[PDB]
RNA sequence: AGGAACUCUGCAAGUUGGCCCCGUAACUUCGGGAGAAGGGGUGCUCCCUGGGGUGAUGAGCUCCGGGGAGCCGCAGUGAACAGGCUCUGGCGACUGUUUACCAAAAACACAGCUCUCUGCGAACUCGUAAGAGGAGGUAUAGGGAGCGACGCUUGCCCGG
RNA sequence: AAUGUAAAAA
RNA sequence: CCCGGGCCUUGUACACACCGCCCGUCACGCCAUGGGAGCGGGCUCUACCCGAAGUCGCCGGGAGCCUACGGGCAGGCGCCGAGGGUAGGGCCCGUGACUGGGGCGAAGUCGUAACAAGGUAGCUGUACCGGAAGGUGCGGCUGGA
RNA sequence: CAGCUAGUUGGUGGGGUAAUGGCCCACCAAGGCGACGACGGGUAGCCGGUCUGAGAGGAUGGCCGGCCACAGGGGCACUGAGACACGGGCCCCACUCCUACGGGAGGCAGCAGUUAGGAAUCUUCCGCAAUGGGCGCAAGCCUGACGGAGCGACGCCGCUUGGAGGAAGAAGCCCUUCGGGGUGUAAACUCCUGAACCCGGGACGAAACCCCCGAGGAGGGGACUGACGGUACCGGGGUAAUAGCGCCGGCCAACUCCGUGCCAGCAGCCGCGGUAAUACGGAGGGCGCGAGCGUUACCCGGAUUCACUGGGCGUAAAGGGCGUGUAGGCGGCCUGGGGCGUCCCAUGUGAAAGACCACGGCUCAACCGUGGGGGAGCGUGGGAUACGCUCAGGCUAGACGGUGGGAGAGGGUGGUGGAAUUCCCGGAGUAGCGGUGAAAUGCGCAGAUACCGGGAGGAACGCCGAUGGCGAAGGCAGCCACCUGGUCCACCCGUGACGCUGAGGCGCGAAAGCGUGGGGAGCAAACCGGAUUAGAUACCCGGGUAGUCCACGCCCUAAACGAUGCGCGCUAGGUCUCUGGGUCUCCUGGGGGCCGAAGCUAACGCGUUAAGCGCGCCGCCUGGGGAGUACGGCCGCAAGGC
């Protein structure tokens, strides 16, 4: 455009959209699990995957994924929430965190364990 | 009805040069002249000189160019490489002293008008004033 | 005291009621809906002040009014005349018409749409007839029929 | 003169 | 002409390449969303009724107290007033039987509109029409010959 | 969110105040504000600064400092230099508590501590010793301001977990072509050093107020007080004394083995796992960092992906359907005054802190002190006048105008001609016609088709006709007359910059469609029948209504397409054609085409009819889907449009 046209109507700024309404934009945020069930992946790929839907501090009610090998959720746990969508699962915007309240940890898991939640093997 | 006399004029010059023309005209006016005195004196053009067309002033403008090249497309280089109006109708420049362009390195010229004249980018700084950013060449 | 608990039904009755001022929704064919709704004023005294008619330009008389200060009672359109309001369905556009004496309506009528007959000694109606109406009109007219403001629309079937 | 899903490219 | 093949050229939305691709309806499930008799909530506006404290103005009289008596304080009233109440509008959010379409989903039903004259060139505004893609009419465009 | 406004705007006088003022009141006048965004809604304390960034920019306001605002919610005033007063007062509301029911007490957004909420955020410490504040002549009193200590890897910073030697190389473990390779100088072991711990010493921060002389002053002189703390630090003694986390398919530095088998799982993007995975999980080994390492969340970066610096719009997302034009934006050549913009100089200001530089302080460093520099911006003064502006004066190159001519399906109105179709009347004539891929429906002995003559009627204008002309677009075609728009050429006669663009506005705007009335030949959605097919609501055939035609009115969309906004200047030519001027195989102008200089382009391609080189102005774009949908608003009879 003219420089006239910018001194009118000007430049749009770009303003963005959140990918996550953990609300307050929160680190993290506390619930209680609604239901704990597994289901199937997306397009290209398949495995049943294990999830649960969680009530949310927030007054909310979102699903999220249980990472890592066998879990101990079930139909009262209390638990935190993480944020981290899942390409291979349909509106899946959270993450349990693994080691906290109501959510055990990985059991036996030797690789990696802050990101499952795992106490040091003596 | 001609927006821009001088974005013109510089304009000539470059359509000029790039078919390697001996002289373009110009229409004629008083400040438009500096801009040529010093784009010549600076060594950017053999030279001007006013001249008339069917009863108009004009200004003919002797173009300057590189030797000969060797090879394929024997393009003499140019001795304008780059022409262009900083400072247009639509949007007028203005520089304090304390902060006038280097064009090209110091290689290149930036002609602009001041209360003591038009002057080059270094002329600018001898005398101490600011002005409007007319041009940049090199 | 209660306030529809009555009862087919708020049937009857009560409420509201005039005027001045403020204020007033959806929807709407932009006119309406509206007096929507809801509220305020309303008497008498004293004082200052505007405009009009008569006349003379004024006085008196008379018409409409504006402002200030005060008085009394439970109460000021102090008695009589004097809308209860709102929301939301059905039918019918609407004002009208009707079963004189058990039915006023959702029934008829209506402007408006369509079909059809009729070329003038018209068609149609009354009359055995003469005749008359139609009309001292002439297809943008006249008779018959159905539908019935307005908006959108009104499909297929011609065997009987 | 119709249609042939769904896992193959260091 | 049927089948397989070679060279040139042309069209393509095809490229493990026409046993290619590909559209809309319907059927199933998930998700967000619009409408919807309404229902519930927040904020706000207007008009009115009641109105504390308090300043300010008048009185302080048929009465109180101080009084250097001239006045002062108490008390009386009035205006404003937080806020309450009443009625009526505006914006916004949540919720609702049902209902509209939309997105997504290794497989379903129907047909095959488009992509090659895609086997009626297609595409388009619009109008009618039909289970569905679509078809047809009028014009218009080549992104057709 | 497009209009808002009654103390509303102004005046006169009056109250009130430290004081101006509709701050409040009486009267008067009708005004004030708004696309340069009023009024409305949503959000938010603001700055010094902080963060990122090459910068321009973006984002942000914690701690420190400055200003504003509040003290459970709201209103009020009292005292006073000052308050509408956090730890004062009155009232209403909610909440807490006391009560002998009459009444009464309270406000941690001060320091601590509690609880609730939350992903999460500290000790009911010490001291007035310093500094600062209030009162006091003074002694001194108060000081949860403050100086300090305590808790938390929350951050930055310094440091430790040891230093040298130590095998052709222990065992263990992993790999292997079964020779060997790796962890690896790593360990053990050897010597050395000595965090921790231990004993002795032990601060600076503190001189003044005070008292003596000098006067009680100047000046000299004397003494008291340390919370941190027996801590920092110095001296001596002295033990080898925590290592963790992320990753190793690609971006991306780090490779093998087993297990596993679209399962278990991974995931930031691309993708990885379906028996043999450097991508899952474990192991061996490796890369990265280390008292940390990872994750989640948000900000700036990359992102020149809102482009001022620094982008675009023929086909990729994007030129408005087209014109006239308001506002605004932009403005040819010469001279003069002013000096607004603009440039310069001088000074004021731009606090401190912070940022950068230098040097010093604490063993370094973080942190800290001192000093230095510049700084955008605004205030005053002075100065320059080229460009911009502005008043004034002149010009003719822009634009407009006179006069004379030209081509043209440009628009409107009235009339008019022929050809064919159709129906009807007449004649003559008979056995089929028609239609298709083929055929049927259909028409036809009630005489069709084919042919001649006559009549009615409606629509469209063959050849000319084009690679053609006109128009702003939409569009416009027999002929004729009238009314009228645009444009081109010659003369260089007139005006004297009157120009260009154009948000909103207004006018035009194919076709289809809508209203009322008309008209109706041919054609033809829908509709019916025939045929094709698995079916055929279609393509083909027979029939056929609205419509297509006119008037008046409405609708306003499109592949309204060159998919290219307008105006001007500049940048080789070749050829075809329409139109004008000139004594002319030539030239000069305006138009429509093709091929091409240079150049532009992602390519195709464009190229003096630019998509090249430049300036002005408007319109538009900012991933695909959801969608030109929804809500709202406006317009419409409706369909529906913006
Ligand atoms: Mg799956
Ligand atoms: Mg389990
Ligand atoms: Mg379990
Ligand atoms: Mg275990
Ligand atoms: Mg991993
Ligand atoms: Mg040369
Ligand atoms: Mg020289
Ligand atoms: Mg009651
Ligand atoms: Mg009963
Ligand atoms: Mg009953
Ligand atoms: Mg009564
Ligand atoms: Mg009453
Ligand atoms: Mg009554
Ligand atoms: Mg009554
Ligand atoms: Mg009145
Ligand atoms: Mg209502
Ligand atoms: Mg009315
Ligand atoms: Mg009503
Ligand atoms: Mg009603
Ligand atoms: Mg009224
Ligand atoms: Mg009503
Ligand atoms: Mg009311
Ligand atoms: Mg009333
Ligand atoms: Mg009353
Ligand atoms: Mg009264
Ligand atoms: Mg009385
Ligand atoms: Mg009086
Ligand atoms: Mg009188
Ligand atoms: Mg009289
Ligand atoms: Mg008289
Ligand atoms: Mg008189
Ligand atoms: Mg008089
Ligand atoms: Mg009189
Ligand atoms: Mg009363
Ligand atoms: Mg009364
Ligand atoms: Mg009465
Ligand atoms: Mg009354
Ligand atoms: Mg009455
Ligand atoms: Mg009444
Ligand atoms: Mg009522
Ligand atoms: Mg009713
Ligand atoms: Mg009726
Ligand atoms: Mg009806
Ligand atoms: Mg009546
Ligand atoms: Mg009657
Ligand atoms: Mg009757
Ligand atoms: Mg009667
Ligand atoms: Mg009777
Ligand atoms: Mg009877
Ligand atoms: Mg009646
Ligand atoms: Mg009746
Ligand atoms: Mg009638
Ligand atoms: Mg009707
Ligand atoms: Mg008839
Ligand atoms: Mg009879
Ligand atoms: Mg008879
Ligand atoms: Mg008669
Ligand atoms: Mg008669
Ligand atoms: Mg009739
Ligand atoms: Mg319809
Ligand atoms: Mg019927
Ligand atoms: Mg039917
Ligand atoms: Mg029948
Ligand atoms: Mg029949
Ligand atoms: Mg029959
Ligand atoms: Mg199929
Ligand atoms: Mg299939
Ligand atoms: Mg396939
Ligand atoms: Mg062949
Ligand atoms: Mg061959
Ligand atoms: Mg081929
Ligand atoms: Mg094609
Ligand atoms: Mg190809
Ligand atoms: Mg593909
Ligand atoms: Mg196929
Ligand atoms: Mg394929
Ligand atoms: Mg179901
Ligand atoms: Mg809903
Ligand atoms: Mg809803
Ligand atoms: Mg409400
Ligand atoms: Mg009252
Ligand atoms: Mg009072
Ligand atoms: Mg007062
Ligand atoms: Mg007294
Ligand atoms: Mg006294
Ligand atoms: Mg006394
Ligand atoms: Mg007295
Ligand atoms: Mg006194
Ligand atoms: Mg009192
Ligand atoms: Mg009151
Ligand atoms: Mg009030
Ligand atoms: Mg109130
Ligand atoms: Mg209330
Ligand atoms: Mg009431
Ligand atoms: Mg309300
Ligand atoms: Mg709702
Ligand atoms: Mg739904
Ligand atoms: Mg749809
Ligand atoms: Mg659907
Ligand atoms: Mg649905
Ligand atoms: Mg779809
Ligand atoms: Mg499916
Ligand atoms: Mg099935
Ligand atoms: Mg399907
Ligand atoms: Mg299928
Ligand atoms: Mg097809
Ligand atoms: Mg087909
Ligand atoms: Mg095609
Ligand atoms: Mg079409
Ligand atoms: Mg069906
Ligand atoms: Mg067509
Ligand atoms: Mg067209
Ligand atoms: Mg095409
Ligand atoms: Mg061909
Ligand atoms: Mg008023
Ligand atoms: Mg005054
Ligand atoms: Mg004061
Ligand atoms: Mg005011
Ligand atoms: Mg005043
Ligand atoms: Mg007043
Ligand atoms: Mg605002
Ligand atoms: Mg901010
Ligand atoms: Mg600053
Ligand atoms: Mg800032
Ligand atoms: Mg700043
Ligand atoms: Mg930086
Ligand atoms: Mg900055
Ligand atoms: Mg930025
Ligand atoms: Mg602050
Ligand atoms: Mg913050
Ligand atoms: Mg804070
Ligand atoms: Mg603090
Ligand atoms: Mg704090
Ligand atoms: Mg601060
Ligand atoms: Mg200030
Ligand atoms: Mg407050
Ligand atoms: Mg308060
Ligand atoms: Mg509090
Ligand atoms: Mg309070
Ligand atoms: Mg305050
Ligand atoms: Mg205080
Ligand atoms: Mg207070
Ligand atoms: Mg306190
Ligand atoms: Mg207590
Ligand atoms: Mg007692
Ligand atoms: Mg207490
Ligand atoms: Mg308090
Ligand atoms: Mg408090
Ligand atoms: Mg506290
Ligand atoms: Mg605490
Ligand atoms: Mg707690
Ligand atoms: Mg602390
Ligand atoms: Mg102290
Ligand atoms: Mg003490
Ligand atoms: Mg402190
Ligand atoms: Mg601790
Ligand atoms: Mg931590
Ligand atoms: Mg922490
Ligand atoms: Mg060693
Ligand atoms: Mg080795
Ligand atoms: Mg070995
Ligand atoms: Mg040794
Ligand atoms: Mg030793
Ligand atoms: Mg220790
Ligand atoms: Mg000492
Ligand atoms: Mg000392
Ligand atoms: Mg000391
Ligand atoms: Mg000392
Ligand atoms: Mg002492
Ligand atoms: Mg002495
Ligand atoms: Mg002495
Ligand atoms: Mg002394
Ligand atoms: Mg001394
Ligand atoms: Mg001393
Ligand atoms: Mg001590
Ligand atoms: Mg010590
Ligand atoms: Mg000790
Ligand atoms: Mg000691
Ligand atoms: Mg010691
Ligand atoms: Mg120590
Ligand atoms: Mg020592
Ligand atoms: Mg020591
Ligand atoms: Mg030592
Ligand atoms: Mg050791
Ligand atoms: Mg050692
Ligand atoms: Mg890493
Ligand atoms: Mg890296
Ligand atoms: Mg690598
Ligand atoms: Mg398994
Ligand atoms: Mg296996
Ligand atoms: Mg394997
Ligand atoms: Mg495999
Ligand atoms: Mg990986
Ligand atoms: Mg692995
Ligand atoms: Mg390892
Ligand atoms: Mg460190
Ligand atoms: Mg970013
Ligand atoms: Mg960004
Ligand atoms: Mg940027
Ligand atoms: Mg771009
Ligand atoms: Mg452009
Ligand atoms: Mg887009
Ligand atoms: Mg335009
Ligand atoms: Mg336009
Ligand atoms: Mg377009
Ligand atoms: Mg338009
Ligand atoms: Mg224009
Ligand atoms: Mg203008
Ligand atoms: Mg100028
Ligand atoms: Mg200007
Ligand atoms: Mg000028
Ligand atoms: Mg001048
Ligand atoms: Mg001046
Ligand atoms: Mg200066
Ligand atoms: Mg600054
Ligand atoms: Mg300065
Ligand atoms: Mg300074
Ligand atoms: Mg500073
Ligand atoms: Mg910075
Ligand atoms: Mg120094
Ligand atoms: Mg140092
Ligand atoms: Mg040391
Ligand atoms: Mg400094
Ligand atoms: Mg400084
Ligand atoms: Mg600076
Ligand atoms: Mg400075
Ligand atoms: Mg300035
Ligand atoms: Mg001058
Ligand atoms: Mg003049
Ligand atoms: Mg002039
Ligand atoms: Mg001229
Ligand atoms: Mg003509
Ligand atoms: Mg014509
Ligand atoms: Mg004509
Ligand atoms: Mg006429
Ligand atoms: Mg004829
Ligand atoms: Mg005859
Ligand atoms: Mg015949
Ligand atoms: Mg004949
Ligand atoms: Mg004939
Ligand atoms: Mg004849
Ligand atoms: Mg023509
Ligand atoms: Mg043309
Ligand atoms: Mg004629
Ligand atoms: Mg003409
Ligand atoms: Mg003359
Ligand atoms: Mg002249
Ligand atoms: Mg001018
Ligand atoms: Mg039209
Ligand atoms: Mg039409
Ligand atoms: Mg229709
Ligand atoms: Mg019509
Ligand atoms: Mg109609
Ligand atoms: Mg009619
Ligand atoms: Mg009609
Ligand atoms: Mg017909
Ligand atoms: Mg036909
Ligand atoms: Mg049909
Ligand atoms: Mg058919
Ligand atoms: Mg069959
Ligand atoms: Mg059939
Ligand atoms: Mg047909
Ligand atoms: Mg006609
Ligand atoms: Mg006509
Ligand atoms: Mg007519
Ligand atoms: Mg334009
Ligand atoms: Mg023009
Ligand atoms: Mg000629
Ligand atoms: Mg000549
Ligand atoms: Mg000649
Ligand atoms: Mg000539
Ligand atoms: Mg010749
Ligand atoms: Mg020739
Ligand atoms: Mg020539
Ligand atoms: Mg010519
Ligand atoms: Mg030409
Ligand atoms: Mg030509
Ligand atoms: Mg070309
Ligand atoms: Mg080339
Ligand atoms: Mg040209
Ligand atoms: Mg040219
Ligand atoms: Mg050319
Ligand atoms: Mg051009
Ligand atoms: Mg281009
Ligand atoms: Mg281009
Ligand atoms: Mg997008
Ligand atoms: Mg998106
Ligand atoms: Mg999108
Ligand atoms: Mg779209
Ligand atoms: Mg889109
Ligand atoms: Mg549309
Ligand atoms: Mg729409
Ligand atoms: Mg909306
Ligand atoms: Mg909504
Ligand atoms: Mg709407
Ligand atoms: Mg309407
Ligand atoms: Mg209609
Ligand atoms: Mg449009």
């Amino acid at each position: 455009p003219t420089i006239n046209q910018l001194v009118r109507k000007g430049r749009e700024k770009v303003r963005k959209k959140s990918k996550v309404p953990a609300l307050k934009g929160a680190p993290f945020r506390r619930g209680v699990c609604t239901v704990v069930r597994t289901v199937t992946p997306k397009k290209p790929n398949s495995a049943l995957r294990k999830v649960a839907k969680v009530r949310l501090t927030s007054g909310y009610e979102v699903t999220a994924y249980i990472p890592g090998e066998g879990h101990n959720l079930q139909e009262h746990s209390v638990v935190l929430i993480r944020g981290g969508r899942v390409k291979d699962l349909p509106g899946v915007r959270y993450h349990i965190v693994r080691g906290v309240y109501d959510a055990a940890g990985v059991k036996d898991r030797k690789k990696s364990r802050s990101k499952y939640g795992t106490k040091k093997p003596k | 009805m001609l927006t821009d006399p001088i974005a013109d004029m510089l304009t000539r010059i470059r359509n000029a040069t790039r078919v390697y023309k001996e002289s373009t005209d110009v229409p004629a006016s008083r400040f438009k002249e500096e801009i040529l005195r010093i784009l010549a004196r600076e060594g950017f053009i053999k030279g001007y000189e006013r001249v008339d067309v069917d009863g108009k002033p004009y200004l003919r403008v002797y173009l300057k160019y590189g030797p000969r090249r060797q090879g394929p497309d024997p393009r003499p280089e140019q001795v304008i490489h780059h022409i262009r109006r900083i400072s247009k109708p639509g949007r007028r420049v203005y520089v304090g002293v304390k902060e006038i362009p280097r064009v090209r390195r110091g290689l290149g010229i930036a002609i602009l008008s001041t209360s003591k004249g038009v002057l080059t980018d270094r002329e600018a700084r001898k005398l101490g004033v600011g002005g409007e950013l007319i041009c940049e060449v090199w």
